């Protein structure tokens, strides 16, 4: 809900599963020595399946989707950038820093990011932008 | 295993504690501390911090990754005030 | 349609050759495998396969039997319309 | 208030629970077992996000810098379009005035549509008339769409052939120099600027005209539509009074000799981003309705077929002849407004969450075995093989002959260190194996000997004379 | 799938089908599904290699430095550990060394792994040197060697004068051991001459030797002006490097004079 | 005399009947530009050993006994100067190296995936091809450079 | 040039300092105070990192980083700055601050197991 | 050389040090016979006149003629 999103030992049922992800992704990206093999024509075709498997999944849109049919210049606002701009460029960045594209893949996916000291099992390098605020 | 340009040492006197400095060797060896270079002259080496100033990060440690390991006894006081932060040379030590 | 008896000649005489146990010399193409090029029966019926296998198609048993030496051999190959 | 930047702790972590729910909700699309309860937990985040964007609106309104840019910018433009549209009203009445001085009802029209856009607070011109370009612009990209779906049964393959950004500009560049006659790169990227969001068409023009091989600016009527469209829409002591702006005089002027290479990276950052609202606008179509072009019907895929073949004749034959209720209807689009830019921040959420379980199922998919090759036939090259083959292996020992040729030989396959030549005799299988037959005749007879007399080989545990193990296979025929 | 690989030529598909037949490779038993276990491939290595004269391990030692050797210059004993275990195909031996955390840790990074290429190339680079730009240099010197001598060669291509010469020289020799003909031995003694003069030495078993610096204790020529003077003028009527074509070898009018002076009394 | 040029080379060579391989000066190896591997024979030596061998005795290799003088100190002293090199890479000193097929087939197969379906020679080009998902083709195709066009902001007309 | 960096940096805390409104005074006492006790600056953290990742990144991104960064005014940091903020080992107690302020008795039994797996890996 | 003499005679210059070494170098670096021949003019111009002979231009001078050897041999070969 809305108060399990603050801080404080609140949503426990959904924190410790978050937690719990992120180690195991971090276990099986280093100490996996399976997950190590170039890939052949059972793992290109099958991806590509699993690529257009989720593509398929379609989200399922609420009841906001269904519709029918002296100013103040807050008011007016609100219209006149409705009608006049319908595709703004500078807004679609700003989401970006809201969902934060690539959250937990970004940490493995970058060059040179992870340095060779912090390369263990016991060590703690998935930790570093966790702020409470 | 040694390195060329830092594991080497200057005088001619042999002191006859490579055993000991091989021993240490093995003992600082961790899970990746076989992958670097073994110094047997790491007792008498003097290496000096060249960072006594600058921005004191709070999430990180003053320590970095790839630091020379200390010896038993070598302090970061033994380097006075004047002298502090400024060698860009490694010492090594000979008794008299 | 059929191949002419030119290049099926030359194709038998090669495959004949890299037998381990023939000499390349003694060969002929007109000549017996057990008189003249000193062969077992147990290996005339491997002749038969590899000309089976030069020639794809598959010869039956009843005209296996009736090839025992090169001359035949050419001769029975060219008369079958399937070969390539 | 959610998105302001004093809450952000809480943001992202809100958005890792609502990636949680994601994180079942797909998985429990993709198996088909019970969607319906991760469907009501994403419907109750929806709407507690829903409450968090409709205070977080006016939140960002106040504290946020770029929503406040972004309103600025577009009050600059809906101020500049209307300034054109009653600047070409004004000329149109003016004309008028001049053809005849009764014009009494016309100016009380012009009065009421004055009042009008007053009491609305914009162009109401502009905006149907930006209303009727998009909808001709749709239109023409549908008839477009369904006509290279039907004719040459494909779809927007957007690949290195098309026109790029340079040939773009340079179009756009000549088109607007045969406009006008005489130009510099600072009225381009001000006409650009003033127009920002009329849809352009006439790269997706010049894609559908390469891949159709017919002109298009005249048959049909939806370009003629859009094209007419494009018609019709196209003292001393005061000013020391007046005070002077600090702001403008930290600007320089636009007419300065030290400002064209950015009027030239502006020229072609407005050119990608019409480019890439083509390539977006088209793509929404492909994804939209060519989706049933390959569950069409075979009649319509048929007689269009059927009309590409009277096309190629045609072209042949051209070939030939060459040679109180004014808050109610507010609130409900200021709801509108939110539950479209939360619908918006859950398409984001939607894409990331599908890419991250892209990119976890294939970090799965690595273990699993590869496939099983199918059989075929025995490798065996023929004595008219090696007939057909004896030139081209002459002709590769001459080559291995000159070092200057010895790597343009056309056979070269390799193993380890050896190059593999043209085989000059054909390799057998049934003719071979004479000499190994023998040695197991003389093997076998002495392991019979051997096993009349009770004697053991090498020891085939690692021992200490033969420290690698070296075990001779056990095969149930070769059990005694 | 039709999108990744919509037109391409037949030798790009038979090369995809070979590097796919290459990738799927295993060492198991005949009949449980797998084409052939670890000791058979060391047994073919083995009748391989044996099956080589020297021209053959020549090429073989030539690949294992073109593409073996920068990985396993880059490469962990540990990934060749792991390489191993991938060898063998044994479940016993894959589960004893995952046990390892030393083994799981410490697998080498790609981006580490990506100084391979780069070493691949420098060493292909300096193949290519060797056997791509070996024989012109050897037909320009050989064809006119007054028009393209080897400082030449060395000026207008960019490589080294000594490599030049050393590419001349192994060209030479490696024509001569490859079609069973005893080499001429006097091509060293040509083109090295001032270094077969100052370094060939005949050198004894159990004492180290050193190397003169100057052959004479002189006074320097920066002393005077006249001594300078005097430099400058025999440096101006000097070559820089003398070959078996000048005028100060125009002496040898006959081949037996040639293959006298060049030939087992060079040093004499 | 002429043939100093590489008009006049490749006219001889024309002349002797021999179609020249390098025909201009940037097809040309230029061992001077080699950074690691001169690095690697000052300190130990030849890495490539059978560069120069006649009859197959001018090789230098470890030899087979072990210890000092065998392959797994060389191997290592080799892979210390690499590790020297790749330092120098992370520091910004040297430019970053391009993806090599052993880096390929150790890394993660869902990069393997992205590096074969977007042609990325370099991981800064996989970079801009995850960061920029809308500048790719329809086939996961790379577009080049001079197909991207940044926003260049107004304050630069400061 | 630094120097004269941060002065044109500070005149702005000097402005909101001397502004008169309570939201401008109060975040530049925040900033003198933070300065006062030693506290380095988020915004050098943030310059050392978007330099590290301009200098991995390709030309795309390269690019796109030089056109958006061109007019704000950043200093001219050496590579040895970013390489010295970059090579810092991470505190395990701010860490585990930061995991047990922002997550609860979840960030406890992770920091446990964590404490475990440290123990594991010292037998 | 035109230059060189119309600007001694005519107009009646000193020439400086570092015009002096342009003439030296330009002789020295000329494959031609008679180049260092006129380089010692030159350098006794230059001592005779006044202006001064450093070390760094013997030490020039010697590496100058070592690298225009190499253009020596060529204009010699070529005969």
């Amino acid at each position: 809900c809305f108060s399990s999103w603050n801080d404080g030992s609140e949503g426990y049922e959904w924190k410790s599963r978050a937690l719990s992800e992120k180690r195991s992704l971090a276990l099986e990206f280093l100490g996996n020595v399976n997950k190590r093999v170039s890939i052949h024509d059972a793992i290109r075709l099958k991806a590509d399946i699993n690529k257009k498997a989720i593509s398929n999944v379609s989200c399922p849109s609420f009841f906001s989707g269904i519709e029918g049919a002296h100013l103040s210049p807050s008011d007016a606002s609100l219209l006149k950038e409705e009608f006049l701009c319908d595709y703004d460029p500078s807004d679609t960045k700003r989401m970006a820093k809201w969902v934060n594209l690539r959250s937990e893949t970004s940490d493995y996916q970058s060059y040179g990011a992870i340095p060779e000291g912090e390369r263990s099992l016991w060590s703690a390098w998935y930790l570093r932008n966790i702020k409470a605020g | 295993f040694v390195d060329l340009e830092t594991g080497t040492s200057l005088y001619f006197r042999d002191t006859r504690d490579s055993a000991e400095a091989i021993a240490h060797a093995a003992d600082s060896k961790g899970i990746k501390g076989m992958d670097n270079a073994i110094d047997l002259y790491n007792e008498y080496r003097i290496v000096p911090d060249l960072y006594p100033e600058g921005f004191q990060w709070k999430h990180k440690l003053n320590t970095e990754y790839n630091q020379w390991r200390s010896n038993t006894w070598l302090t970061p006081d033994l380097i006075p005030k004047e002298h502090r932060g400024r060698f860009l040379c490694n010492f090594q030590l000979n008794i008299v | 349609y059929l191949l002419n008896k030119d290049d099926v000649l030359t194709r038998v005489l090669e495959v004949v050759k890299n037998f381990e146990k023939v000499d390349a010399s003694k060969v002929t193409p007109q000549s017996h495998f057990v008189n003249d090029l000193g062969l077992n029966s147990l290996d005339v019926v491997e002749v038969v396969f590899a000309i089976e296998q030069e020639f794809i198609l598959d010869i039956p048993d009843h005209d296996a039997e009736k090839i025992q030496s090169i001359t035949d051999a050419v001769e029975y190959i060219s008369q079958n319309p399937m070969a390539k | 208030s959610l998105f302001d930047p004093e809450n952000v702790h809480r943001l992202e972590n809100a958005m890792t629970h609502v990636k949680q729910v994601f994180a079942d909700y797909v998985h429990k699309k993709r198996e088909g077992v019970s969607t319906e309860a991760e469907r009501r937990m994403l419907a109750n985040l929806t709407a507690e996000l829903n409450l968090e964007t409709q205070k977080h609106l006016a939140n960002m309104f106040k504290y946020a810098e770029m929503r406040l840019r972004q309103v600025k910018l577009e009050e600059r433009h809906h101020q500049l379009a209307e300034i054109e549209r009653l600047r070409r009203m004004a000329q149109q009445r003016g004309g008028v005035k001049g053809r005849k001085g009764g014009s009494r009802k016309m100016s009380r029209m012009e009065r009421l549509k004055r009042v009008i856009n007053r009491a609305v607070g914009l162009d109401i011109a502009v905006a149907e008339t930006v209303l009727t370009e998009m909808q001709a612009q749709e239109e023409f990209l549908q008839f477009c769409e369904v006509f290279a779906r039907l004719t040459l049964g494909s779809g927007f393959k957007h690949t290195g052939k098309d026109e790029n950004l340079s040939a773009y500009i340079e179009s756009l560049r000549k088109l607007y120099s045969m406009d006008a006659a005489t130009l510099s790169t600072l009225d381009v990227v001000q006409y650009y600027s003033s127009k920002e969001g009329a849809h352009p068409v006439d790269w997706a023009k010049r894609w559908y005209e390469r891949a159709l091989l017919l002109p298009l600016q005249s048959t049909p009527e939806y370009q003629k539509l859009l094209q007419i469209q494009q018609r019709d829409e196209s003292v001393a002591r005061i000013k020391t009074q007046k005070v002077v702006n600090l702001v403008e005089k930290m600007f320089m002027d636009p007419k300065d000799k030290r400002l064209e290479s950015l009027h030239e990276k502006r020229l072609r950052y407005l050119a990608h981003m019409q480019m890439e609202r083509q390539i977006r606008c088209v793509r929404e179509n492909a994804k939209l309705f060519d989706g049933v072009e390959n569950m069409p019907e075979a009649a319509q895929c048929r007689e269009l077929y059927e009309k590409i073949m009277e096309k190629k004749t045609a072209q042949c034959n051209m070939t030939s002849p060459p040679e109180r209720s004014i808050a109610e209807e507010l609130r409900a689009l200021h709801q509108q407004r939110k539950e479209k830019m939360t619908m918006r921040i859950l398409g984001i959420i939607e894409n990331d969450v599908k890419t991250e379980m892209e990119w976890l199922q294939n970090m799965e998919e690595a273990e699993r075995p590869p496939l099983l090759p199918i059989p075929e036939n025995m490798s065996y090259v023929s004595a008219a093989d090696v007939q057909a083959w004896r030139e081209l292996r002459e002709d590769d020992e001459r080559k291995a002959a000159n070092p200057f040729e010895r790597r343009r030989r056309t056979f070269q396959p390799e193993l380890l260190g050896q190059a593999w030549s043209v085989p000059n005799k054909p390799l057998l299988f049934w003719g071979t194996g004479v000499s190994a037959v023998q040695q197991a005749l003389r093997h076998v007879a002495e392991d019979a000997e051997r096993k009349r007399q009770g004697l053991l080989l090498a020891p085939p545990y690692p021992c200490a004379e033969n420290p690698w193990g070296w075990r001779l296979a056990k095969d149930i025929l070769d059990d005694n | 799938a039709s999108g990744k690989d919509n037109t391409m030529s037949d030798d790009d598909v038979i090369r995809n089908i070979i590097k796919e037949r290459w990738k799927t490779l295993e060492f198991g038993d005949r009949n449980a599904g797998y084409p052939c276990t670890f000791g058979d491939y060391i047994q073919f290595l083995n009748e391989w290699f044996k099956s080589l004269d020297e021209e053959g391990m020549q090429r073989l030692r030539e690949h294992f430095d073109r593409r073996i050797r920068p990985l396993l210059a880059v490469m962990s004993p540990v990934d060749i550990l792991w390489l191993e275990a991938l060898t063998q195909n044994s479940p016993h031996n894959k589960e004893q060394l995952q046990r390892k955390i030393a083994f799981q840790t410490s697998l080498g990074t790609p981006e580490f792994f990506d100084m391979s290429k780069r070493l691949r190339y420098e060493i292909n680079e300096d193949y290519k040197v060797r056997d791509e730009l070996g024989p012109e240099l050897f037909a320009l010197w050989s064809k006119a060697p007054e028009r393209w001598p080897p400082e030449r060669l060395s000026k207008m291509y960019g490589l080294d004068f000594t490599l030049v010469r050393k590419i001349l020289v192994w060209h030479h020799f490696k024509a001569c051991y490859d079609a069973c003909v005893e080499p001429d031995w006097s091509l060293p003694k040509r083109l090295f001459a001032l270094e077969w003069i100052r370094d060939v030495r005949a050198r004894k078993h159990g004492l180290f030797y050193g190397k003169m610096r100057f052959a004479e204790q002189k006074i320097t020529f920066y002393s005077d002006r006249f001594l300078f003077r005097d430099l400058v003028n025999r440096r101006e009527a000097s070559y820089a490097n003398v070959w078996e074509m000048d005028d100060p070898y125009r002496f040898l009018q006959t081949e037996q004079d040639y293959e006298d002076y060049w030939g087992d009394n060079y040093d004499v | 005399p002429k043939g100093e040029t590489f008009e006049e080379k490749n006219e001889a060579l024309r002349m002797m009947g021999i179609t020249s391989s390098f025909q201009t000066k940037d097809l040309v190896p230029q061992p001077d530009r080699q950074k690691l591997l001169p690095l690697i024979r000052r300190e130990e030596g030849e890495i490539a050993g059978s560069l120069w061998a006649m009859d197959g005795g001018e090789l230098s290799y470890p030899k087979d006994g072990g210890g000092p003088q065998g392959w797994g100190v060389r191997l290592w002293r080799e892979r210390q100067l690499v590790k020297r090199e790749y330092q120098k890479v992370l520091d910004g000193y040297r430019p970053v190296p391009q993806l090599s097929t052993l880096g390929n087939s150790v890394r993660t197969a869902g990069d393997q995936l992205d590096i074969e379906r977007s042609g990325a020679q370099t991981p800064g080009e996989l970079s801009d091809y995850r960061n920029f998902p809308d500048n790719r083709f329809d086939g996961g195709q790379l577009k080049p450079e001079s197909e991207a066009a940044p926003a260049v902001p107004f304050s630069a007309e400061l | 040039e630094r120097l004269a960096w941060l002065r044109d940096v500070w005149a702005q805390i000097d402005a909101d300092y001397r502004s008169g409104d309570s939201a401008r005074q109060e975040t530049a006492a925040q900033e003198i105070s933070a300065a006062l006790r030693g506290e380095p600056n988020d915004y050098m953290r943030w310059v050392y990192e978007t330099k590290r990742e301009l200098r991995f990144a390709g030309p795309v991104g390269r690019r796109a980083i030089q056109e958006e960064l061109q007019a704000a005014e950043l200093p001219e940091v050496l590579d040895e700055e970013v390489n010295r903020y970059h090579d810092l080992k991470l505190n395990m107690m701010e860490i585990e601050r930061e995991v047990k302020a922002k997550y609860g008795v979840a960030g406890q039994q992770h920091w446990a197991e964590l404490q475990a797996a440290k123990d594991e890996e010292y037998i | 050389e035109k230059l060189f003499q119309e600007m001694i005679l005519k107009k009646d210059l000193s020439p400086s040090r570092r015009t002096y070494h342009c003439m030296i170098f330009m002789h020295l670096s000329s494959g031609e016979e008679g180049g260092t021949a006129r380089a010692l003019r030159y350098l006794e111009a230059m001592e005779r006149a006044g202006i001064q002979v450093r070390p760094s231009l013997l030490k020039k001078i010697v590496r100058v003629n070592n690298a225009a050897g190499y253009k020596r041999d060529m204009k010699r070969r070529a005969r």
